[PDB]
């Protein structure tokens, strides 16, 4: 009884860049995860932490919903403990990383012919990013000596590209929209359980 | 304008271990995206290793644990402390920077070359 509805995110009509990741703070309503693990619809469903089919009888104190979409090929980078580009520069995971990851193939409905612009994905960076965190930025990149800042050349680098998604793509070169649940624990009671 | 130099070829054997340098004007190879690649009689432009301006390094399948990556940041040049290689290693290393990414990244510099020569 008095269900809360998730289709806005999983079923959600547009997402945005990874860069620029949504959250969706949720309490106090009842989740229905079996339903989602059932679907079948998924190429990739890992559920760090817990177990994937007996994590029901369990319930946490809040859920925040992050959003993004991401070729086909890097996939594996979301992982506690893993590298790469996105890993190190667009989305960074914590080593004792609990929540629970869902990726499947999403060119049919985001990759039109030429590919598409709308997605924006960082390529440099001073460091790695810390996990849990977001850059909003359009600062140009400086990659020399020369201040980068209103002006292009060598070592004046723009950080974020676009994606080349044609419907002729390969397997590891397809647009691959990756929700990912994170799930927490405080003094807070638990709220999101049914 | 950006130099390199490629130095680190010598009568070595197959399970000991040398050094390699690289070094660069202009950017930073503590801040820039290096990536190590090698031709050979007999191969393509085959690419080695690469460094992650975040601090972060990747090989390729052959060469991952035995080799290691290393870099001075006031030095502004870049080492590869080639360690436990094989027989196989014989080959000419090139340093250079990848722009940006594919089957190789795009490289709009090429090393000077040192060719390696496993042999006792």
């Amino acid at each position: 009884t008095n269900l809360c509805p998730f289709g806005e995110v999983f079923n959600a009509t547009r997402f945005a860049s990874v860069y620029a990741w949504n959250r969706k703070r949720i309490s106090n309503c009842v989740a229905d995860y079996s339903v989602l693990y059932n679907s079948a619809s998924f190429s990739t469903f890992k559920c760090y932490g817990v177990s994937p089919t007996k994590l029901n009888d369990l319930c946490f104190t809040n859920v925040y919903a992050d959003s993004f979409v991401i070729r086909g090929d890097e996939v594996r980078q979301i992982a506690p403990g893993q590298t790469g580009k996105i890993a190190d520069y667009n989305y960074k995971l914590p080593d004792d990383f609990t929540g629970c990851v869902i990726a499947w193939n999403s060119n049919n409905l985001d990759s039109k012919v030429g590919g598409n612009y709308n997605y924006l994905y960082r390529l440099f960076r001073k460091s790695n990013l810390k996990p849990f965190e977001r850059d909003i930025s359009t600062e140009i990149y400086q990659a020399g000596s020369t201040p980068c800042n209103g002006v292009e050349g060598f070592n004046c680098y723009f950080p974020l590209q676009s994606y080349g998604f044609q419907p002729t793509n390969g397997v590891g070169y397809q647009p691959y929209r990756v929700v990912v649940l994170s799930f927490e624990l405080l003094h807070a009671p638990a709220t999101v359980c049914g | 304008e950006v130099q390199l130099v490629e130095t680190g070829g010598g009568l070595i054997q197959p399970g000991g271990s040398l050094r390699l340098s690289c070094a660069v004007s202009g950017f930073t190879v503590s801040l820039n995206y290096m990536s190590w690649v090698r031709q050979a009689p007999g191969k393509g432009l085959e690419w080695v290793s690469s460094i992650y301006s975040g601090g972060s390094t990747f090989y390729a399948d052959s060469v991952k644990g035995r080799f290691t990556i290393s870099r001075d940041n006031s030095k502004n040049t870049l080492y590869l402390q080639m360690n436990s290689l094989r027989a196989e290693d014989t080959a000419v290393y090139y340093c250079a920077r990848g722009l940006g990414f594919g089957e190789l990244p795009p490289f709009d510099f090429w090393g000077q070359g040192t060719l390696v020569t496993v042999s006792s």
